[PDB]
């Protein structure tokens, strides 16, 4: 196949953010990871200003600062989601601002599966061990010396299992690990004690003790308070020594806490951050001073406002707060005590993008038949939104909805987009349900309701919005039946019948079954600025994806893939089906040709026979794996994205002889991309080579990303490439290419083929003059290559 | 000295027919064939007795024997 | 729990292709975790597993598509734990009870007993389908003690927004969800309260449906949990009444009086004096049978009961038996004679 893989919207959702004096011992720096790009910017009076973005060969999944004794500046602690361990400096001289790496090691245990609580790594108050708990039943030591150049890991045995929360505490002779864990008996916190020079465990401050039963974080409150604080679900309890102390406000109950920074350095406060946004304060009673030594007297908990989603909160200097939000954009608060406008203390201060998670993506020449411009479904929950991207540096512009959208369709003879969304109401004491915020899918200019069990659930209403594609305001919704939910969207043109319509495709879920046993499909005509409803037909199942064929519907009816011609009566009409063993999730149709597939990596190549009317099936491939999104690139090739965050391209052999061969797909080329894709389209942002086609697609962490296809001697020669530049670039960690983009799941590993780094490549130009000298030294192809690299720069 | 019998009733057990047979004589051994693919009498027996005076004497005094409601052949 | 003892009757890599003995008269298709005993007679098979015992104490079961044809793809291998040679009577008999352990694909058959050279597949146990998107701050939440399976999907899977599909259908791949599905089609049956572990609750589930021996092979081709415990709910809705192969219009029974007597299952394998080795299911009630002989309590299986000769009415072809204490009726049928309808 041979393709090539490009990064046009770099990663913009937060997966964690850290403050400390990180650039200077006099700066107070802000560090952000994406997916893979770490962001250092300086805390300023006026906000925050970007100092350095440095990419990473590896999925940023624990960030940590620590000041060992004897230096100026905290290191940061990276571990990479593949378990590359590194540690590393900020040093600047002159103009130049580079990372070194004082410390780099892959601390991935032989034998072992992966925690089902994820990576949790964790540093001493005193800087003389690293914890991590990357694998069950064992606790990861990495010796944290001078001397200790390598990161040499050493193993120490768990006896629990599940340990849910686990981290530090301050004021301790020997270093402390107290951990919140799971047993068939309830939840309990339990202390222990490290030894390294015995390289064990030894018995802890204060024992086992019951907690509730929902606690989920641990937080280490410092000296001279010291102790810990749990906070579950209902009841936020602390426990030091002697001291047993708790509280339940009624405050919290509503929604969990998955969130908490320190405020203060002496820990009287502490912030909180809830799933809906509720922003809230813990306070301690530090009054309790009797003989110079400080104890708890109570616990209030205060609700300060209203922010962001909060994957992560960071309190900056001078009572502002930055709020990382990963499925929203991100905020820069602050918490004026003496504003209290509304009640709330939190006034907005500045909004970061945050493009995804993208959940789908339509390319539509807006202008003039120009560029490609790109409409996506973006956010989820509150923060949901339309982006609009366009090319002539990127420019994106928000449609704020206030739900959720699931996805988009562009209508030309109605200048539309149409958008299914889903909001969320509370069932209310007379048997419905109330909305709790005013929605997109409320305010609209025009409404309509489709026509054809306790108290305090969360019911899902869910509803297709047409919205102008000039103003974007809400030009028309629809509310489906009570407990249906919306799956796909197309806007298509159906046979004979010159106007375009708009359908979905609806699964009625009920909370005590597992596979929807019943669903329709609805064909809306949108036209006199009112969305009438032209036709509907029920399924018996649910129907997943949909395309037009052809001029023809096609349709997943659960594992059942059908054909539907359109009658000049509007009504839908059943041609051909067929029946497979999977369920087809994904639908791609390509000239004749179908794509099918599932979650378990099920790919089917479907064909079209329109001289008997059935469908023949060509090319099949199984093996389990988690598979997201799948696409067809060309006639032949099949492009999709895997689990562990991977890209696969599939190849049927036309040149086989033999139905062995025939009937099969020979895997060609592989590339861990460290990106959940989640939607494939065509189009392209630039004016319309080394490149054919072009396939965009987007991800969860908010970036979007370009596949296209290299010919044969392009491809050897950039591969060429690849290998001379991976010998003089020195990558921040000393992480190696090759082991980044080498094809990973939890079971086994290939090394990567048939993908080029366009990373990699495009970062040619930005070499300085001698290295370029020294990276093609044997080629017979200076700046030959130099118009090849900016040749390919000129495609996204 | 061994006398082999058909056609005897499903339900009889070894033990029954060589008592059975017992006013015969002594019995060395006694058996019965069973469809090896199942466990059902094949309604055929085959009894050894100690001695061939046994052997006549099932032989003259068993002809037309009503055994287990079945009449035995041997 | 007696009837796993089996007292009628000594203790005892991955894509990897190695040749394995075969011993030739066996034709059940053994699924790991199942037990299989046999009975060997002539002097080849006690050589054979003489040898096994000594060195590894392994051989291969073939899942033939025809048994009888000995034409076959794919196979289950087998360790030997416990054996028992008597060669008494001048005759060399040896008694095996030996556990289905891993399966294969055949590449080839050697003739000489017989050597089967075939790989060994491995399986696959796939991650959590929320590993993938999880985010970092919400997998505290992925340890907990109609409701309750609400609260799981609502606790599991509060990740799906962050992906295109919803909550509802990530349940239909998750393992312990359609793990207790299964449970709740099983007592839909019978009135008995199965590992945790997803790989053999699928293998026992999948041994103990009264399916045809094709979909047992296919059953067996699937190296990934999740499918197969997917397949088995799509087994279990269709499979409804039993019929007797030597009639084809009977029925023999309905799959409500399905009762496991064993802690192998409803459905188990056993080995006669003689040797042929039936797959016995235990069922309440029968339909259509009639009995030949009477009840007796030489070799039968079950510690404490007797057996009868049991056989359809009209063909009367070898259905299976019907053997104070609680039950005191019940039926087992050799899978031989059930078809499934
Ligand atoms: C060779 O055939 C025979 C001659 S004498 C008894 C049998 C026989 C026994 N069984 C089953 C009956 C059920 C049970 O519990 N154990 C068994 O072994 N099938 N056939
Ligand atoms: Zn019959």
């Amino acid at each position: 196949s041979y393709n090539y893989v490009v990064t046009a919207q770099k990663p913009t959702a937060v997966n964690g953010c850290v403050t400390g004096h990180f650039t200077s011992a006099e700066d107070l720096n802000l560090l952000i990871a994406k997916n893979t790009r770490l962001e250092i910017y300086v805390v300023t009076a006026e906000g925050l200003r970007p100092v350095k973005e440095v990419g990473m060969y590896g999925k940023i999944a624990v960030m940590e600062l620590f000041r060992p004794k004897g230096e100026s500046k905290d290191l940061l602690f990276i571990l990479t989601a593949k378990y590359n361990a590194c540690i590393l400096e900020y040093k600047q001289s002159g103009e130049s601002i580079d990372i070194i790496t004082r410390a780099h090691g892959n601390v991935q245990d032989r034998i072992g599966r992966p925690s089902e609580t994820g990576i949790i790594g964790i540093i001493d108050p005193e800087c003389r061990m690293i914890g991590l708990r990357l694998y069950d039943g064992l606790f990861k030591v990495i010796p944290l010396d001078r001397d200790n150049k390598e990161l040499k890991a050493f193993n120490i045995r768990l006896e629990e299992l599940h340990v849910i929360d686990v981290k530090f505490l301050y004021g301790c002779q020997a270093p402390t690990i107290c951990f919140v864990y799971q047993d068939p008996q309830g939840r309990h916190v339990k202390t222990y004690e490290v030894s390294l020079r015995e390289k064990e465990f030894n018995k802890g401050p204060w024992k086992q003790e019951n907690v509730e039963a929902e606690a989920s974080m641990v937080i280490a409150v410092p000296e001279p308070f010291g102790g810990a604080i749990i906070i579950g679900q209902e009841s936020i309890t602390y426990h030091n020594g002697d001291k047993y102390l708790a509280i339940a406000p009624p405050i919290i109950k509503q929604s969990t806490i998955v969130c908490h920074n320190r405020v203060d350095p002496n820990g009287s406060r502490y912030l909180l951050g809830d799933m809906e946004g509720r922003l809230f304060m813990l306070l301690l009673e530090k009054e309790e001073q009797m003989d110079g030594t400080v104890t708890l007297k109570d616990l209030r908990v205060e609700l300060l406002g209203e922010t962001s989603i909060a994957e992560c909160l960071t309190y900056l200097d001078n009572g502002v707060v930055f709020v990382g939000s990963r499925l929203g954009d991100s905020q820069l608060v602050k918490l004026n005590v003496d504003s209290n406008e509304q009640g709330s203390y939190v006034v907005a201060m500045e909004t970061f993008t945050n493009l995804g998670p993208i959940v789908d993506m339509c390319v539509v020449d807006l202008e003039r038949q120009g560029q490609g411009q790109l409409v996506t479904c973006s956010g989820a929950f509150k923060e949901g939104s339309l982006r609009i991207i366009r090319n002539g540096k990127l420019h994106i512009r928000t449609v704020p909805l206030y739900e959720s959208p699931r996805k988009i369709c562009y209508q030309e003879v109605s200048q539309c987009f149409g958008v299914l969304s889903s909001r969320i109401e509370v069932q209310d004491t007379s048997g419905g349900t109330t909305a709790l915020r005013p929605s997109a899918s409320t305010q609209a200019l025009s409404s309509s309701v489709s026509s054809s069990t306790s108290f305090g659930e969360e019911v899902e209403v869910h509803n297709l919005l047409i919205i102008d594609q000039h103003t974007f305001e809400v030009l028309h919704a629809h509310q489906f039946l009570q407990n249906e939910y919306a799956l796909s969207l197309v806007s298509c043109k159906l046979g004979k019948d010159p106007n375009t319509y708009f359908i979905v495709g609806t699964a009625m879920v009920y909370p005590e079954e597992a596979e929807p046993k019943q669903g329709r499909i609805v064909v809306f005509q949108y036209s006199d600025g009112k969305l009438q409803t032209v036709a509907e037909k029920e399924v018996k199942g649910a129907v997943y994806s949909m395309v037009e064929f052809n001029g023809k519907l096609l349709a997943s009816i659960n594992s059942t893939v059908r054909l539907y011609e359109w009658t000049t009566e509007k009504e839908l009409r059943t041609e051909c089906n067929h029946y497979n063993n999977i369920m087809a999730l994904y639908l791609k149709t390509k000239g004749d040709f179908i794509l099918v597939g599932d979650l378990m990596r099920s790919v089917l190549l479907l064909a079209y026979k329109p001289m008997e009317g059935n469908f023949e099936e060509i090319a099949r491939d199984f093996n389990p794996n988690w598979m997201s999104a799948v696409e067809i690139l060309d006639d032949d090739n099949f492009l999709g994205a895997e689990n562990a965050f991977n890209l696969f391209v599939c190849q049927k052999d036309s040149a086989a002889t033999t139905d062995e061969e025939r009937q099969h797909l020979q895997e060609v080329g592989l590339f861990h991309l460290g990106e959940f894709v989640n939607v494939f389209c065509h189009g392209s942002l630039v004016m319309q080579t080394p490149t054919q086609g072009s396939v965009l697609f987007g991800t969860v962490n908010g970036m979007i990303g370009l596949v296209t296809s290299l010919s044969e001697s392009w491809y050897n020669l950039l591969l060429d490439m690849q290998n001379r530049l991976n010998k003089v670039i020195k990558s921040v960690g000393k992480i190696e290419h090759s082991f980044w983009r080498s094809f990973h799941t939890e079971r086994k590993t290939e090394p990567a083929t048939g993908f080029i780094d366009g990373d990699l490549i495009e970062s040619f130009l930005d070499i300085s003059r001698p290295k370029m000298q020294e990276v093609v030294a044997n080629l017979q192809y200076a700046d030959d290559l130099i118009k090849v690299v900016e040749e390919l720069t000129r495609i996204h | 000295n061994v006398l082999f019998v058909c056609k005897l009733n499903p339900v009889t057990t070894d033990e029954d027919l060589e008592i059975i047979f017992s006013r015969f004589g002594p019995i060395r051994s006694c058996e019965v064939i069973r469809d090896w693919k199942t466990g059902e009498s094949l309604c055929y027996a085959f009894i050894e007795f100690e001695k061939e005076e046994d052997c006549e004497k099932a032989f003259f005094k068993m002809d037309n024997v009503l055994i287990d409601d079945r009449r035995i052949h041997v | 729990s007696l009837p796993t003892s089996h007292t009628y009757l000594e203790e005892f890599d991955d894509d990897s292709c190695q040749v394995i003995p075969v011993l030739p008269q066996v034709m059940m298709i053994l699924i790991p975790g199942q037990t299989l005993p046999l009975q060997l007679f002539h002097p080849q098979e006690v050589s054979m597993v003489r040898n096994l015992i000594q060195k590894d104490r392994t051989f291969a079961v073939l899942a033939y598509s025809n048994v009888q044809e000995r034409e076959a793809q794919f196979g289950t291998t087998a360790e030997i734990y416990a054996y028992r040679e008597e060669q008494d009577f001048g005759i060399e008999i040896v008694k095996v009870k030996a556990i289905g352990r891993q399966r294969f694909k055949v590449l080839e058959l050697r003739t000489q007993i017989q050597q089967a050279k075939v790989q060994i597949l491995p399986e696959c146990v796939l991650p959590s389908t929320m590993s993938a998107v999880q985010l970092e701050s919400l997998n505290k939440c992925q340890i907990f003690p109609y409701k309750w399976w609400q609260k799981y999907q609502k606790r599991k899977f509060h990740c799906a927004n962050l992906t295109s599909w919803p909550r509802w259908l990530y349940s239909l791949y998750d393992a312990e969800t359609l793990m207790d599905r299964i449970k709740k089609q099983l007592r839909e049956w019978d009135e008995n309260l199965l590992p945790s572990n997803p790989i053999d609750f699928s293998y026992r589930v999948a041994a103990c449906l009264p399916i045809d021996d094709v979909l047992r092979i296919q059953l067996l081709k699937i190296g990934s949990a999740i499918q197969r415990l997917r397949c088995e709910l799509d087994i279990m809705n269709k499979c409804t009444s039993l019929c007797c192969k030597q009639c084809q219009e009977t029925e023999i029974t309905t799959k409500n009086e399905i009762f496991s007597l064993s802690l192998c299952g409803p459905m188990a394998a056993y080995v006669n004096p003689h040797g042929y080795v039936h797959e016995t299911l235990t069922v309440y009630k029968a339909c259509n049978l009639n009995l030949i002989g009477r009840p007796s309590t030489e070799h039968s299986w079950f510690p404490g009961y007797a057996w009868t000769v049991a056989q359809c009415k009209i063909c009367a072809s070898h259905i299976g038996w019907k053997f104070d204490m609680s039950p005191q009726k019940f039926w087992g049928l050799t899978r031989s004679a059930l078809l499934p309808t």
